[PDB]
RNA sequence: CGCGACCUCAGAUCAGACGUGGCGACCCGCUGAAUUUAAGCAUAUUAGUCAGCGGAGGAGAAGAAACUAACCAGGAUUCCCUCAGUAACGGCGAGUGAACAGGGAAGAGCCCAGCGCCGAAUCCCCGCCCCGCGGCGGGGCGCGGGACAUGUGGCGUACGGAA
RNA sequence: UAAGGCUAAAUACCGGCACGAGACCGAUAGUCAACAAGUACCGUAAGGGAAAGUUGAAAAGAACUUUGAAGAGAGAGUUCA
RNA sequence: UACCCACCCGACCCGUCUUGAAACACGGACCAAGGAGUCUAACACGUGCGCGAGUCGGGGGCUCGCACGAAAGCCGCCGUG
RNA sequence: GGUGGAGCCGCCGCAGGUGCAGAUCUUGGUGGUAGUAGCAAAUAUUCAAACGAGAACUUUGAAGGCCGAAGUGGAGAAGGG
RNA sequence: ACAAAGCAUCGCGAAGGCCCGCGGCGGGUGUUGACGCGAUGUGAUUUCUGCCCAGUGCUCUGAAUGUCAAAGUGAAGAAAUUCAAUGAAGCGCGGGUAAACGGCGGGAGUAACUAUGACUCUCUUAAGGUAGCCAAAUGCCUCGUCAUCUAAUUAGUGACGCGCAUGAAUGGAUGAACGAGAUUCCCACUGUCCCUACCUACUAUCCAGCGAAACCACAGCCAAGGGAACGGGCUUGGCGGAAUCAGCGGGGAAAGAAGACCCUGUUGAGCUUGACUCUAGUCUGGCACGGUGAAGAGACAUGUUUUUUCACUGACCCGGUGAGG
RNA sequence: CGACUCUUAGCGGUGGAUCACUCGGCUCGUGCGUCGAUGAAGAACGCAGCUAGCUGCGAGAAUUAAUGUGAAUUGCAGGACACAUUGAUCAUCGACACUUCGAACGCACUUGCGGCCCCGGGUUCCUCCCGGGGCUACGCCUGUCUGAGCGUCGCU
C-alpha cells in the first residue's frame, strides 16, 4: 500500500547527496593543442583530501597557454604523486607516475587510472581509492584498445582518449574493519543518508514486500525478475546463481 | 517583540487607538442604539489577529 | 495523443475510466497551435491557420494574426469586424476553421447533438422539464 | 505530552499579513498567500466554497470608483460639460 | 415495488431535474413583449404589410 | 577588401498603439469523477453532470445547405407546441432515448480566395494650411516617407459571372 | 457543393444597476444577517461563524427632602399609566 | 362539576420493539417555543361536472399603462396536434 | 371578574409550512442534588503604626523566616502588544 | 523488538544498475565510476554452515519443427471477405543455482537372563535431519524419568532423549564484558508477616467567606409467592414516628460509553495472494520520421520479392570548451 | 398555632413564552444591461471642534466646485452668515481632485536599494550633498534608427 523505500531515494530531497563540503569535481583538463600534439606542462601544489571519497585529490597548476593566466586543477592523485612534482600532460609526454597519456601510445601492460570511457570526457574509469586499469593491447587501425578495469571485465576504447599513469592513492581503504557504529554513521554523514538500513522482514508488509509474519521470515523467493515493476523489484535482482 | 518593522509597528497603532469607550454624548444622539463599545479588546484575552 | 496525467496508473474508480495510456484529445492539433499562438500575442487576433510540415515528434502549423488596431485593418470595411470585441479570441472559444470541427457541427442527419446552438446547449434544451404555467 | 506540553514551544509564526489579501495568510517559508495566492497574477476565488467567495467580491469593499461608474451611466456617460449658468 | 398490475412506468427523473426547471411565470408579459414589438414595427414602416412581406 | 542591393535576424527608456487582471446568473471551448441506481457487482446508470481550466457579451453560440426528403415535394439559424417517452440503445435489465414532417414566434441576407480583367486604378504614417474637434475625422497641398509585383484597389463568386 | 469569412430579430439570465408586486415569513420564522453581520469570536491556515428588534405620544428620563462609605432605599414628583 | 381535607373499595410508569413489559429491557429531571407522509411528474381505479363520436388545450394570436390583470374575454385559430 | 392598551371574530366557500409528552430531538430557561464537593504540592508568620466608612490580605517601621548566586537575583531572543 | 560492527550473497563499465516524474533532449544516486552505487539476507568474537534443483522462483551466446498478432506476403471471389504459407518476446523443451523461497520419511527379524539391539531384510523420495543441542522462550501425553536443592518443591539447576512439532546465515553450538531484560537459590537485612502499636505533617471535621458537578420516570424498610422464570411499587404476610450529622461501601443488576466479544447486514475499510476484471511501468514486433553508397545471396519467376553483410553522414544522438589551431 | 412537608389559592420574584406591531427578508415579474495600465475589484493607513464602531470620504480628506433647492444644522458647543444673500442645509452631479498596496510597472518586499533626466538650496555643474518634478515592468503591432551574417548576389 505505501511507497517502499528504495522508490523513494529517487525523488531525492533528503535522499540527496550531501556536497556542501566537497572541494569540486575530480576532472582531467580538457584538450587542445597541448594534449593533442605536445606535452605541456604543470606543477603540483597540494593533496588536500575531499570529504566523502577516499581517494586524495591534487591541486595541479598549469598555465593556460593562450591568455596570460594560470589555470587549476583537481587531479586524482596517483600514488606516489607529492607536492612539488612536474605533472607533464599529452600526447608527446614520457611514461612515468602522475603523467597524463593518451592510452594508444603506452605500451601494454600499463597501469593506468582515471581512464577516459569517451575521448574527452575528462575522466571517468577507475578512480575510487586504489583502483587501476591495466591496458592490454593495441589495434593500430580502427584505433581502438582493449582495457581491464578493476571489475575484472575488458572493454574496447578508442585509442585517443586520455588516462594517468599510476594507481589511485589511498589503496587498502576497505582492509581496516570499520568496528564500531559510530564510525559508520560518522562516515556517511559525508556522502548521504543511506544509513543504518532497515531489513525488509521488520517492516510490516504495506511497507516493503518482504514484511509481515507471525515470524520474520519472507515468504516468497527472494529472487526477483529484471522486468519487474518499481517496488517489487527488490531482493536478488535478477540472481544467476545465488549462493557462495 | 520589540524588533519590529513598519508595517507590524503600524498595526498595532491603528488596534490601539480603537480600543477606547464611547464618547458620553454619543448616548444622546437621536436615534441612537448603542451603549457600549463592544468592540474592544483585552491583551490577556483576544490576542491579536497575529 | 493525450496522456492522462494521474500520479501513476491511479486512476481512482471503475475500471471503465481506468484508462491512461491510449486515450486521444477531444480538439485537433490544429486548434493548439492557433491556441497557443494567440495565447502569446493577445493584442492580435487569431484569423486562421495552415500546415507546413512535419516530423514524427512534430508539426508545423503557421497561422495569419491580425492587429485589431492598425489604421489598415480599422479603417477598411470587411476586415473591421475583427475590431469589435466579440472577436477577442476567436481560437479559444473554438471560432477558427479548426477549431470549430472539433464541436461537430453542421446540417443534417449527421450533426443532431449540437441542433441548438452547440453541444451543450443541446441538451440544455433535453434535459429541462418545460414545466408550463398552465399544466 | 502531544498535548498541554507541545502547545508550549510554538513561538514562530509560519503565516503573515498577505499585501494583497490583508489576511494572515501569506507562507514565509512557501512565499505564497494560499487565500488569494500572492505571488501568481490571479486571485484564488473557487467555484468551490460560495461562500468562501461571497466574503470578498465586488460591492463588499467600498467600489469606489465602481460605484460612480454606475452613477455615471445612469445619466448618461457624458463628459467635458457643465450645466447652464447662473 | 410494483402491486398488482399497473403499467411499467419508465419515468425520466433520475438525472437531476430539479437543477434544470424552466418555469412559464413570465409566459404572460412574453405575451406582452412581443405585443409591444409586433406593434411597434407596424408604426415604423407605417404604410406597408404588418404581417411582412 | 571595400562599397551597394535584397533575404534572414537582432538591439533600442526610439515615434505611436495595444494585451494582462476583476466579475462570473446567463454564454462559448476543454477537462471530468464518485456517492447513487441496478436490491450484490465489473457493463451500464448518476453523466458529458459536480469540482478543475480556459474565454466572452449585453446577450452569447448558431446561420444562407456537401440539408431535408421520396412528395403533386420542401428551403439559413434560434425558440415554443408537436412528433413522444415514440425509431433506436441496453448484463435488450436498471434504465436510457433523438430526429423528419405539420403549426407558430421571428423573419434578411451576404462576402472572399481563385479564374480573369483593369498603367497599383491601392493602403499606411509624416509636414504645411481649410473646416471639425468630451466617441480624432473630413477637404486640399506637398519628388515627405513606407508597405505592395512572393500581389493592394474596382467589377465578380456559382442564385451564375464576365466579356 | 464541403477544405475560407461576415450577420440583426424572436432565445437565455439565482451576478449588477433601477424598479414593481405578493392567497409568502412574520424576530427560535424570514437570507448567516430587521440591530456596529459576514460583525464579535475560534482556527497556524484552508475555513468556520453567532447571539442581539419594541419605555412613552412628549424624555415630560424622577428636581427636592432624607437614610446610608456607597450600591440601594423612604417620601416627593412626572405621567392616562 | 371544579379548591382543600376525610374515609371505604379499586389501583405497578408512561412511550416502545416484542410470543410475552410494572420489569433486574431501552428513551424520559422539569418547563416553554420549534418539530416529522410534502410538492412535481407518470400511471391506475373510484367519484363530481361540461360536452358527447367527439372533446379539448397548449403554444400562439386578437383585446392594456393591470388597480383589481401578470386576471377575464374572444380567434375558419379548435385541430396543425 | 381581573390586567392589558389596539385591533378582532361568527357564517358560506377556497388555501395550507395546521394540532405534540417521547425522537441519548433542536434552542432557551430552571430545578433536585447543595449551601454540598470543594478553596490541602514548595516549611511562616507576629507586633505596632498610617491610611481609611470599612484592615487577618494595602503601606511604613520592627521581629522572625525562606529563595541561597545550576536563584524567587540582575539583563536579553522568540512570542506579547 | 530495531539498529549495529561483522559475515554473506545480488545487479551494474554509464544509451549502465536502482530510482523519481504527467511532460521535456526532465530529475535523484552523481562535485559520483566496482576499495563505487544500488538490492537484499544473517547479526560481535570463538567454533562450525550437513544432505536436497523433484516443487515454486530466478537465471542461462541454450534448441524455439511445440504454440503465437498486428502488419506483412499468398490464393479463391465481383467485394466485403475467405482460406494459405510464416513465426518475437514470453510461453513449452534443455542446462545452472539452496548465505533463493523452502524440504530433510515408514516398516520386520536378528547377540547367552530379560531387554536392548551393532547386524541383516523390504518400501518409498528430491534428499531422507549429519555436527551439535533439548522437557530449553521449542515436549501434546506432562506434576516425562533420575539426581540434586527443601522437613516438604507442578518451581530451580544437572543429566537422560524415537525430539506431538529442535537443528545449521528461515543460521547451529558456545560466551568474557554489559543489561531500569526473564527466572531460581543463599548471606545480610528488614513492620512483608506472627500482630499490631504509637508519633508527626497536610487533610477530612466545625466556623466566617465563597461556591461547583456527574446524575435524576416516579421514587426509595424486608420475607415468600407469582411474574420477562433474581421486585422498590404488585399478592400475602412482616411492619412504619418529624428534621438531620459523621461514617460506610451490602443494595439501587448505581454512573461513565447506542458492548471493542459473538452473530447478522447482500455495510465498510487495512493488508494478502494461485480470487475475478483491469491498469502504470517494462520486454518484443510492426509502421512512421528513415537517408546515401557498396558488394553479395537465396525464393519465385523466365522482372519482382526477401533481403544478409560491409561501409557513408546530411537528419538524429551523446562528449568537451570561453566553440582557439 | 410549635418546625418541616404537601396541595391549593392571594400577592412578590425568576424567566422570557403568548399577543400586537416591523425602515428586514424570501418569491415572481419589468426596464436596463454600466469594470481595468488615463491604472480596476480587493486590501492597508489615514481624515470630524468634542468621534470608538457603522457609514461617508482621500493630505483639497465626515468632502471640493457647479446646478437645482431654498432656511437650517443639532448630542452639546461653536459659529459664519446679513435667510433682499450660489443663500444655511439637502439632492443632483457634468467641473477638479485620487494616501499606500494591488494585473502594480525601475530591482526588490526589509520597506531596502537604485539609475536616468530636469528645477530649487549646494554648486555657480564641482561632484557630491540636500530639496522638488518627469521617466526607467513584461509581451506584442506598425513605423523609425543602429546593426549582424563564408545567406543570395551585384559592383569592384
Ligand atoms: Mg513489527
Ligand atoms: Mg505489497
Ligand atoms: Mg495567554
Ligand atoms: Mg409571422
Ligand atoms: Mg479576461
Ligand atoms: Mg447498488
Ligand atoms: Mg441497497
Ligand atoms: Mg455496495
Ligand atoms: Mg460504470
Ligand atoms: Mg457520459
Ligand atoms: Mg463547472
Ligand atoms: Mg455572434
Ligand atoms: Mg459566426
Ligand atoms: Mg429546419
Ligand atoms: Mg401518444
Ligand atoms: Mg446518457
Ligand atoms: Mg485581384
Ligand atoms: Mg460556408
Ligand atoms: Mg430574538
Ligand atoms: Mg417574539
Ligand atoms: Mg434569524
Ligand atoms: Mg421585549
Ligand atoms: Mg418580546
Ligand atoms: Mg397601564
Ligand atoms: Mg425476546
Ligand atoms: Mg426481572
Ligand atoms: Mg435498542
Ligand atoms: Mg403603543
Ligand atoms: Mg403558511
Ligand atoms: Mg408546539
Ligand atoms: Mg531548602
Ligand atoms: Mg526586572
Ligand atoms: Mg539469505
Ligand atoms: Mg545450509
Ligand atoms: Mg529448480
Ligand atoms: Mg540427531
Ligand atoms: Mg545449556
Ligand atoms: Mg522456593
Ligand atoms: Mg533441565
Ligand atoms: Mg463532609
Ligand atoms: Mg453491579
Ligand atoms: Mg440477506
Ligand atoms: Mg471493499
Ligand atoms: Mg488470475
Ligand atoms: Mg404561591
Ligand atoms: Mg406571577
Ligand atoms: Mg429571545
Ligand atoms: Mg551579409
Ligand atoms: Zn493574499
Amino acid at each position: 500500500g505505501r511507497v517502499i523505500r528504495g522508490q523513494r531515494k529517487g525523488a531525492g530531497s533528503v535522499f540527496r547527496a550531501h556536497v556542501k563540503h566537497r572541494k569540486g569535481a575530480a576532472r582531467l583538463r580538457a584538450v587542445d593543442f597541448a594534449e593533442r600534439h605536445g606535452y605541456i606542462k604543470g606543477i603540483v601544489k597540494d593533496i588536500i583530501h575531499d570529504p566523502g571519497r577516499g581517494a586524495p585529490l591534487a591541486k595541479v597548476v598549469f598555465r593556460d597557454p593562450y591568455r596570460f593566466k594560470k589555470r587549476t586543477e583537481l587531479f586524482i592523485a596517483a600514488e606516489g604523486i607529492h607536492t612539488g612534482q612536474f605533472v607533464y600532460c599529452g600526447k608527446k609526454a614520457q611514461l612515468n607516475i602522475g603523467n597524463v597519456l593518451p592510452v594508444g601510445t603506452m605500451p601494454e601492460g600499463t597501469i593506468v587510472c582515471c581512464l577516459e570511457e569517451k575521448p574527452g570526457d575528462r575522466g571517468k574509469l577507475a578512480r575510487a581509492s586504489g583502483n587501476y586499469a591495466t591496458v592490454i593491447s593495441h589495434n593500430p587501425e580502427t584505433k581502438k584498445t582493449r582495457v581491464k578495469l578493476p571489475s575484472g571485465s575488458k572493454k574496447v576504447i578508442s585509442s585517443a582518449n586520455r588516462a594517468v599513469v599510476g594507481v589511485v592513492a589511498g589503496g587498502g581503504r576497505i582492509d581496516k574493519p570499520i568496528l564500531k557504529a559510530g564510525r559508520a554513521y560518522h562516515k556517511y554523514k559525508a556522502k548521504r543518508n543511506c544509513w543504518p538500513r532497515v531489513r525488509g522482514v521488520a517492516m510490516n508488509p504495506v511497507e516493503h514486500p518482504f514484511g509481515g509474519g507471525n515470524h520474520q521470515h519472507i515468504g516468497k523467493p527472494s529472487t526477483i525478475r529484471r522486468d519487474a515493476p518499481a517496488g517489487r523489484k527488490v531482493g536478488l535482482i535478477a540472481a544467476r546463481r545465488t549462493g557462495r | 517583540s520589540s524588533h519590529k518593522t513598519f508595517r507590524i509597528k503600524r498595526f498595532l497603532a491603528k488596534k490601539q487607538k480603537q480600543n477606547r469607550p464611547i464618547p458620553q454624548w454619543i448616548r444622546m444622539k437621536t436615534g441612537n442604539k448603542i451603549r457600549y463599545n463592544s468592540k474592544r479588546r483585552h491583551w490577556r484575552r483576544t490576542k491579536l489577529g497575529l | 495523443g493525450r496522456k492522462r496525467p494521474v500520479p501513476k496508473g491511479a486512476t481512482y474508480g471503475k475500471p471503465v475510466h481506468h484508462g491512461v495510456n491510449q486515450l486521444k484529445f477531444a480538439r485537433s492539433l490544429q486548434s493548439v497551435a492557433e491556441e497557443r499562438a494567440g495565447r502569446h500575442c493577445g493584442a492580435l487576433r487569431v484569423l486562421n491557420s495552415y500546415w507546413v510540415g512535419e516530423d514524427s515528434t512534430y508539426k508545423f502549423f503557421e497561422v495569419i494574426l491580425i492587429d485589431p488596431f492598425h489604421k489598415a485593418i480599422r479603417r477598411n470595411p470587411d476586415t473591421q469586424w475583427i475590431t469589435k470585441p466579440v472577436h477577442k479570441h476567436r481560437e479559444m472559444r473554438g471560432l477558427t476553421s479548426a477549431g470549430r470541427k472539433s464541436r461537430g457541427l453542421g446540417k443534417g442527419h449527421k450533426f443532431h447533438h449540437t441542433i441548438g446552438g452547440s453541444r451543450r446547449a443541446a441538451w440544455r434544451r433535453r434535459n429541462t422539464l418545460q414545466l408550463h404555467r398552465y399544466r | 505530552t502531544k498535548g498541554t506540553s507541545s502547545f508550549g514551544k510554538r513561538r514562530n509564526k509560519t503565516h503573515t499579513l498577505c499585501r494583497r489579501c490583508g489576511s494572515k495568510a501569506y507562507h514565509l517559508q512557501k512565499s505564497t498567500c494560499g487565500k488569494c495566492g500572492y505571488p501568481a497574477k490571479r486571485k484564488r476565488k473557487y467555484n468551490w466554497s460560495a461562500k468562501a467567495k461571497r466574503r470578498n467580491t465586488t460591492g463588499t469593499g467600498r467600489m469606489r470608483h465602481l460605484k460612480i461608474v454606475y452613477r455615471r451611466f445612469r445619466h448618461g456617460f457624458r463628459e467635458g460639460i457643465t450645466p447652464k449658468p447662473k | 415495488a410494483p402491486s398488482r398490475n399497473g403499467m411499467i412506468l419508465k419515468p425520466h427523473f433520475h438525472k437531476d431535474w430539479q437543477r434544470r426547471v424552466a418555469t412559464w411565470f413570465n409566459q404572460p408579459a412574453r405575451k406582452i413583449r412581443r405585443r409591444k414589438a409586433r406593434q411597434a414595427k407596424a408604426r415604423r414602416i407605417a404604410p406597408r404589410p404588418a404581417s411582412g412581406p
